[PDB]
């Protein structure tokens, strides 16, 4: 997005990034950087070993024997890809990491995950990662030879509005990674069909002035809440409190039986 | 070379064959009018493909216009 | 075909991995197995004749309108008969390949993966081959190793047929 | 693709010229079968799993190297592929009959396909024979007088065995 | 090429399917817009001179510069005005191919697609065609749905210019 | 779940289009047809009693086998012929959606996904439910663009589960 | 995403039942009304551009801190995304009138729009004012008496204003 | 790709020697060059819409066939593709004159654009002749005397010359 | 792939056969082989890296092209691939040797290798040379009767050797 929006929302590095497209005759130097990136979007950014890359693949690309699709898929199915993303994780996180570093969406409805999962059961893990690779969105968006990238803060055509809200919990910033497995932060959102507030970048932050406490830091919960005491007017309500009543808050709220969804500082 | 990575991991008989695929004329239609990305060639273009994907790489060439002039075992 | 020193390779060959100590153990696992499957295979070959005419009896005795309704999907006629016994037979010898290889790979390669088609396809009932394939598990005469073996790849059918 | 409307648009176009009389006439003559049509691709669609497998034990029993161990429609896997590529030709079939033009048939099923099945070793010969066996079986449901208002559809039925034959020509 | 019969099509296709009684009423609502369609086609045909000749000269009466001022994007002499008569007339005709196809498909491919590369290129002014495109909407003497269907595409070529 | 007013907005937003003269035209043959269907839904379900008892009757005299055999997916008991005269009401009652519908959506969303595996699991027949269809289709009395509607959800049914 | 069919159908098939009588003719009513839902859709796409590029003159003129420097539609990427967005809505209030349901422009569209424009910024106020002059010139282009057979579009008008008033409400 | 510098290097390397004396001042003079390289490539660049669409209007006017219907221009589709090839090429030319090497351009333009043509119909001829026209006018532009440093260009001029005349024979 | 059970599997479902006794038994005589099999493997890749580096200084010590300038293993990218494919080659062996079957070997690594070098310009004779060399070191380290159950591994070391020539002859 524009700076105005993109330098309090963290993404600027997102938005100037440029397609990267292996072209005919290319150098050395520029398959190189084609391998490199892939290895950045298709394993979440962590820290790659050199043990762990794919040797022969990076050759046939090299020889252009395989094109730039073939190599994310190569990677894709590899043994890292299912050490880092698959053995450890629930499949509902593993589908959303496909979604992420296949597609560079979050996922947009529950039945897309419903639709996953139905595939791993039938076909298993290969057919489940060959159905991102080859779908029309990717053909559509990245071809055979451009290098998937991020796509989630970009208005898409057939996108869910909800879909660039989304894109903020499983894009937590340019230096983090999908490394810890864990669960999604959208379970409850797409079960429900529903959109949760972004707090990345700086939109976390509240004022604080006089209100915070010797530490000068309110801390921000998100609850759901009913009325099992005063009336109840939201099923769902934010706490802003300070370090020193986050204990009583956490209290009150556990002894009200309501459910914190997220808590972060603000 | 490229069958040891484009086969796929479900070590069978049927999977383990790869097809080259020489396609002509793609160009732009309105199937691809969305494409995010430039057509770079419309002569014949080879692509490589495993058994398991056939249908998919035929149906992907057909829904683009491309003609597919020739297949040859790998 | 999915076997044991094959899943071996095909993963090592993935991880671009010279085979060690672990492919080494698979290969262990595969030589205390074999002997006892070649002699379960064997077995079921010498008996091949005699398990599949009683296991298409069984089906016939346990499904009877399958010998009594007149179409293209029953054993009323002589095709059909003979339809149903080459099937039995394609179960019975396929199996003798598993244990042969050590896997249920030739079960999958040449059997299961688009049975549910066939079967929905031309109106056979999967019933019908999971009473034939019990007859088999019931009757095959093996014991320890090459039973265990044979018995799992019968029920690896039987699994996948309902 | 095109259908029968935007086929004669196509044409028109390249010689930079508004249609005829008799072009318009002739789409207009067009529209009056379309019922026809419609009627002909809902009873093939209604019977697309029966045409398939009849056609498909037909000429098993006819081809009977087809499915002895070794043969190509041998094995579940090959058999479901073959019952398979039987069901996606009438399917598109049904799409030319129901566009009214070949081009669908032409550019999405049989682009390629003798090609495919010269290098799978797929008998093309054999799955012509497979198709002209759900193309009699086709017609005739098409041309059944019971339940259905009486006239003559002779003009669709003869379209429609046009593209069964180049189905069949395409992989023979 | 957007027309009822081949978005019907291509639905189907892209989810593998038959079609079903969801594509037939496609063809019937096809069915009863064709005859209109083919009419407002023949109405527009044989007035096109007429139409085509009164359009241009709206659009020199709206925009008097353009039959004044010198310049390769102008109608000041007579190539420009017999470069401006058949643009309209590409309008037009291919409209009347949007009556026969029944959808946008003939402007989309024809005339559409790329049109904003062709008059920024060239200095073309959107407005001179809008004009020349509001003059046919008010000039074809079209009633009914022939009018309705035929309002549309020159609304449709109206949006795409505005 | 597939009609044509659905698709015909999916398609549309797809392609990040207004709905045009393609789209109108699609909801034109869907009025064409909705009266009919309406008329269907009703016809059907002021005889679904009678549809689903001759429907289950039908099945029992096709496959006597299955009210004399003992076995949870066999109707020998009460038991089974409520499972069976409720599984057959609901194919019929899905089919009156698809009649308001105007489309197969609501037997691909709420019957077709998934009845393989059922069928599978539980040890139902296919062929069972074909029956039932069968009968539906010779006795529902309807004629005309219900008949022919009716039926094609029906044959929709019976395809998906031959 | 459901139509007006459906919405009634997924509901009886919850409660395990077959559509009553009067369910039946509450949709034969509804379907009484679709030339006009169809008159209505094609009205508002036929001036789409115009009920968009007129919506926004309007609200910048009203709201000049919008077009000022440093203002959200400031700069030249800024007011396209602007006036993306307004197409948007409108195109998916055109989506809902087709089909006689919400679903599409609630679950697509509006499902998040909210949060979306927190997050980046965008007065929520100020989009929903864009809409309410959408919706005015909406309905008097679809309320227009001459080119059309006369009627009574009065529940039509009130279902399209509904669905503008749900995205008026949706992105405060 | 290579640049003047880097091809000479290239070939050094494959023969395992320094660059020699001659080589090293040969590369001066080239450095000494630089500043009407940047200014041709400036020159060149400002101007490039003018010189893309003087050229397409000059060769429709020389070629009416190409815009007539069916010709290969006809359609805004096909025009627009038919000026960005144009631009297309005239920016690869750039891109060889500001490296001062032609792989650029025949790595990734010239490479495989006779198969794009013949395969889609295009007239390699035309395009060559619409290469020339551009070729014409560039160079006029970058000798143009008027607002800049004055000295000798035709050296430069040459050079771009040669990549023009590259790019014309590729296709022609 | 095939392993030396599967290899027989597939042959015999060909035919539609039981495996023959004389088959069985074949097979039970290669069972009785393994530990031997698992031994070589074992040997090999324990000393892989010697086996590949000490392959290599005798092939560029006896083609000494091979690491001049502009020879095809000069620079390091050269070098490294070219030890790289040693290496790979020589992991290919011990797949075949460990599945007593050629076929991973053959569908992975050698079918089609020769035309890549030959596109690529690597001297594909120079490679078998290295094969070779990688063979005869790795045939002495199997055969080493130091530090193991003593007893006669020639047929094991004959299939070894087969599966070292046709890497050598595929490449060259
Ligand atoms: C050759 C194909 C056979 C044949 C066809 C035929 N049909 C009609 C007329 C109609 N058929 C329909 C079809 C449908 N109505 C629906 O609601 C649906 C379900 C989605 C379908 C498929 C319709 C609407 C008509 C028009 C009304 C009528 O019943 O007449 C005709 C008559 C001529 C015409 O084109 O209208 C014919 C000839 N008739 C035969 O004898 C062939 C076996
Ligand atoms: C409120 C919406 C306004 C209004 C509408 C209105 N329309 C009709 C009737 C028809 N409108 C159509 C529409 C079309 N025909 C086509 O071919 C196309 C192009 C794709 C369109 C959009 C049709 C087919 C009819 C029926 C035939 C006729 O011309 O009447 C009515 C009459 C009632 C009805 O339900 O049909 C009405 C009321 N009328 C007004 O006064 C409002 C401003
Ligand atoms: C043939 C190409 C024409 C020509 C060129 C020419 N240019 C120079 C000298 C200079 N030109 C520049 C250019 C720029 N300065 C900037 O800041 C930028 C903007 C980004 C540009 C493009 C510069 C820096 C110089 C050097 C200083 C100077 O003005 O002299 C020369 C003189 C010789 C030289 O090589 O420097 C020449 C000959 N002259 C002609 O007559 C041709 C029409
Ligand atoms: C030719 C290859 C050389 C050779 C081999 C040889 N080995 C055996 C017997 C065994 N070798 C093993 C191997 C292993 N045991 C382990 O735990 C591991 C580590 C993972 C390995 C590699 C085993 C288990 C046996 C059996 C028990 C034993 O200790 O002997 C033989 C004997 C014949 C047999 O089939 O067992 C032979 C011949 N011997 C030579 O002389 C060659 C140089
Ligand atoms: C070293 C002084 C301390 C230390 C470091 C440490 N870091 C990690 C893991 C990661 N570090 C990063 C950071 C970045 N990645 C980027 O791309 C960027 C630039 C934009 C940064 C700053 C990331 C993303 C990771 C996670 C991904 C990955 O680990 O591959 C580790 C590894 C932890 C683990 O293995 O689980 C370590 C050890 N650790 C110390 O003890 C030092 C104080
Ligand atoms: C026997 C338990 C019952 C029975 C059998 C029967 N089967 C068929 C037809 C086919 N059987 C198969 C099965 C296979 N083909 C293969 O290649 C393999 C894998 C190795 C298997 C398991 C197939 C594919 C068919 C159809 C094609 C063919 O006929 O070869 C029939 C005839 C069906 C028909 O419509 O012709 C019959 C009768 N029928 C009974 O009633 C028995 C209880
Ligand atoms: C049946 C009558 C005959 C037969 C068929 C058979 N075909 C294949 C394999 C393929 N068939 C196709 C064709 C298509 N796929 C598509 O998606 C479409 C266009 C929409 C077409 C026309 C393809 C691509 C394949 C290969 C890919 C795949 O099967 O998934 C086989 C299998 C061959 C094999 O060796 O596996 C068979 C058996 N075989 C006969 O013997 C009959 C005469
Ligand atoms: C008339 C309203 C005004 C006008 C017209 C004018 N047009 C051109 C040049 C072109 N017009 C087109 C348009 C099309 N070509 C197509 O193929 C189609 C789609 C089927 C369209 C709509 C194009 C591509 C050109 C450029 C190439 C060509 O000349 O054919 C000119 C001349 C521009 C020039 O520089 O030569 C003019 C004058 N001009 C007015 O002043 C009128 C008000
Ligand atoms: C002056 C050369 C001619 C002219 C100008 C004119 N412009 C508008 C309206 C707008 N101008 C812009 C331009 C920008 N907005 C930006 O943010 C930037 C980037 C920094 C630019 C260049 C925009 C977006 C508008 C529309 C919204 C707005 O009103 O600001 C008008 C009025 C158009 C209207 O409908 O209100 C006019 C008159 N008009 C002439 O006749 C001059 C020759
Ligand atoms: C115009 C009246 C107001 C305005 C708008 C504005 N919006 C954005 C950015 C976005 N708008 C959307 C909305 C959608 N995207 C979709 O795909 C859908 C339909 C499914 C919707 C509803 C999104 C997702 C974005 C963010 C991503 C993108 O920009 O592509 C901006 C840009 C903000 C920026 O900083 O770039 C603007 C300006 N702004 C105003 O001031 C008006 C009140
Ligand atoms: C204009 C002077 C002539 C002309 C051109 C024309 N070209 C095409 C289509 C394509 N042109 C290319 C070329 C390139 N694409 C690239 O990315 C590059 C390298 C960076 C080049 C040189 C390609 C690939 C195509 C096809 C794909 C696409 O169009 O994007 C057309 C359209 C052909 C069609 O049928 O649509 C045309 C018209 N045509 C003439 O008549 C002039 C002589
Ligand atoms: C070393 C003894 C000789 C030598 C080798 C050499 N090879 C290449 C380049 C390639 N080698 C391969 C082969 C494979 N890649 C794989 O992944 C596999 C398994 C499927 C094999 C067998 C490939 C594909 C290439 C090209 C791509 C790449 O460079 O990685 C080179 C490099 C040549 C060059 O860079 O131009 C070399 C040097 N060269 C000799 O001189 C020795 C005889």
């Amino acid at each position: 997005t524009s700076l105005v929006s993109a330098q309090r929302l963290g993404i600027v590095a997102v938005d100037e990034a440029i397609p990267l497209e292996l072209r005919s005759r290319s150098t050395e130097e520029e398959v190189d950087a084609v391998i490199l990136a892939v290895y950045r979007q298709v394993l979440g950014n962590d820290h790659l070993m050199s043990q762990e890359r794919l040797t022969s693949a990076e050759s046939l690309l090299r020889g252009r024997e395989i094109s730039v699709r073939d190599f994310v898929r190569a990677v894709a199915l590899s043994e890292v890809y299912r050490q880092k993303f698959f053995h450890s994780n629930p499949q509902n996180r593993f589908i959303e990491l496909n979604y992420k570093h296949l597609l560079g969406r979050a996922p947009y409805d529950q039945s897309e995950i419903a639709f996953h999962t139905d595939l791993y059961h039938q076909g298993g893990y290969e057919a489940e990662i060959n159905s991102y690779i080859d779908s029309v969105e990717y053909t559509e968006n990245f071809g055979d030879w451009v290098v998937p990238y991020f796509r989630g803060f970009a208005t898409q055509r057939n996108q869910k509005t909800v879909g660039f809200s989304r894109s903020f919990q499983v894009y937590r910033g340019y230096a983090t990674s999908d490394r810890s497995g864990s669960r999604s932060r959208l379970t409850r959102e797409l079960a429900r069909n529903t959109a949760s507030p972004v707090y990345a970048g700086s939109t976390a932050e509240s004022l604080r002035g006089t209100s915070a406490g010797s530490r000068n830091q309110m801390y921000r919960l998100q609850v759901i809440q009913g009325a099992a005491g005063t009336r109840v007017r939201r099923g769902k309500a934010e706490y802003l409190v300070s370090y020193d009543n986050l204990s009583a808050k956490l209290q009150q709220i556990n002894r009200q039986g309501d459910t914190v969804t997220m808590i972060s500082l603000a | 070379l490229g069958q040891s990575s484009l086969v796929g991991y479900s070590n069978t008989q049927a999977a383990n064959r790869v097809f080259v695929y020489e396609v002509s004329g793609l160009r732009q239609t309105d199937a691809n009018e969305n494409s995010a990305h430039d057509i770079r060639r419309s002569g014949s273009v080879f692509i490589k493909v495993p058994y398991a994907r056939m249908n998919d790489e035929m149906r992907r060439i057909s829904r683009l216009g491309g003609t597919i002039v020739n297949i040859r075992p790998y | 075909m999915k076997t044991p020193l094959t899943e071996a390779v095909s993963t090592a060959d993935s991880q671009g991995r010279f085979l060690s100590s672990t492919e080494l153990q698979i290969a262990f696992g595969r030589l205390r197995q074999a002997n006892a499957g070649l002699q379960a295979a064997k077995a079921l070959t010498d008996n091949a004749q005699s398990l599949v005419n009683g296991a298409a009896q069984a089906v016939y005795n346990k499904f009877p309108y399958t010998t009594q309704t007149q179409g293209n999907n029953f054993a009323a006629d002589q095709r059909g008969k003979d339809k149903c016994a080459r099937d039995i037979g394609y179960y019975l010898r396929i199996v003798t390949y598993c244990l042969v290889a050590g896997g249920t790979g030739p079960l999958d390669e040449y059997l299961i993966a688009g049975i549910d088609e066939i079967n929905r396809t031309f109106d056979l009932s999967p019933s019908w081959y999971v009473e034939a394939l019990k007859y088999i598990k019931a009757n095959h005469g093996l014991s320890g190793d090459a039973r265990d073996e044979a018995n799992s790849y019968l029920d690896y059918a039987i699994n996948a047929l309902s | 693709m095109f259908d029968v409307f935007t086929r004669v648009v196509s044409q028109a176009d390249a010689r930079g010229e508004y249609l005829s009389g008799s072009q318009l006439d002739a789409l207009s003559a067009t529209v009056a079968e379309g019922n026809k049509r419609i009627d002909s691709v809902n009873r093939i669609t209604g019977n697309a799993s029966a045409i398939v497998s009849n056609a498909a034990r037909a000429l098993f029993a006819e081809q009977p190297q087809l499915i002895q161990p070794g043969g190509n429609a041998y094995t579940s896997r090959r058999m479901a592929a073959c019952l398979r590529d039987m069901e996606i030709i009438l399917r598109y079939v049904t799409y030319a009959t129901f566009t009214g033009d070949a081009s669908v048939l032409e550019d999405r099923c049989l682009n390629g396909l003798r090609e495919t099945y010269v290098a799978l070793g797929v008998p093309g010969a054999s799955v012509a024979a497979g198709v002209q066996k759900m193309k009699e079986a086709a017609l005739d449901i098409v041309n059944d007088p019971n339940g259905i208002t009486r006239g003559d559809c002779s003009a669709i039925v003869a379209e429609i065995a046009g593209y069964f034959d180049r189905a069949a020509a395409a992989v023979a």
